[PDB]
């Protein structure tokens, strides 16, 4: 798995996209958002399982990644911000897949959102992330064998009273290649 | 056939998405598309088309791009 030393390393890798997803969203909500981080190791069914039925995956690629990594997005804050992008106060989310229309907005969202992601790890390795499929279901996915232990970044926003969670899945086939450590 | 296409469309679409659409169309297209939604959305849409504040030029005709699509006449 991971070392003692490469689990601080990615703290400070998600640092950035802390602050930079912080103040994107905010400028987007037209509201002040706080964000908070918290990194751990889970096997990829430990995951899979943690998504709930249905919600807002994209999973996504680089140029220089072999592999596919996963951008997981909770359904209440997806309908959350259809709404106030299209004039709207932030009405109650329905609770179901989202029609083409939805997601070809939030496709556009969730690329200048992952493009954040990408600026935080310019340090370590440039790339320009591209999103490979869509899906609405988690048990429809599996990327990599299920018990391969993963990176989860749970990325906490939260805002006013409501709150929800970003999540970002970094499986070990990771940046194995670049494994041959950064540091 | 333009009638009641736009219909099954909107009739998936959010309260807030069916809204802005309504709001481009002719008030006459419009409501005459409003008139085949059912009791909430008909309630639902139309309080919300008294909240269009101000709306996004990009939004806009990346829904008209969501429009050409299966609709024949635009």
């Amino acid at each position: 798995k991971f070392s003692k030393e490469q689990l601080r390393t990615f703290q400070m890798i998600h640092e950035n996209f802390g602050r930079a997803l912080s103040t994107y969203l905010s400028g987007r909500l037209r509201t002040f958002v706080d964000v908070e981080i918290s990194i751990d190791q889970l096997t990829y069914e430990e995951f899979i399982r943690s998504v709930m039925i249905p919600s807002f995956i994209v999973i996504f690629t680089g140029d220089v990644f072999e592999g596919s990594a996963i951008f997981e997005m909770r359904l209440d804050l997806f309908y959350t911000m259809l709404d106030i992008i299209m004039g709207g106060p932030g009405e109650n989310p329905p609770n179901r897949p989202p029609t083409e229309i939805e997601t070809s907005i939030m496709r556009k969202e969730v690329t200048n959102m992952l493009t954040l992601l990408a600026q935080a790890w310019s340090d370590f390795q440039y790339f320009i992330p591209s999103i490979e499929n869509v899906e609405t279901n988690p048990q429809f996915v599996q990327i990599v064998p299920p018990n391969e232990i993963v990176l989860l970044v749970t990325a906490s926003v939260s805002w006013g009273e409501f709150t929800s969670f970003i999540n970002v899945c970094w499986p070990f086939s990771l940046l194995e290649p670049l494994l041959e450590k950064l540091s | 056939s333009h009638m009641v296409q736009l219909v099954n469309f909107l009739q998936s679409e959010h309260p807030q998405t069916i809204a802005v659409v309504l709001s481009y169309l002719d008030p006459p297209v419009a409501a005459q598309i409003l008139g085949a939604l059912p009791e909430e959305l008909q309630t639902e849409v139309l309080k919300r088309i008294a909240l269009l504040e101000r709306t996004s030029p990009e939004v806009v005709k990346e829904i008209e791009r969501n429009l050409e699509k299966k609709i024949s006449g635009f």
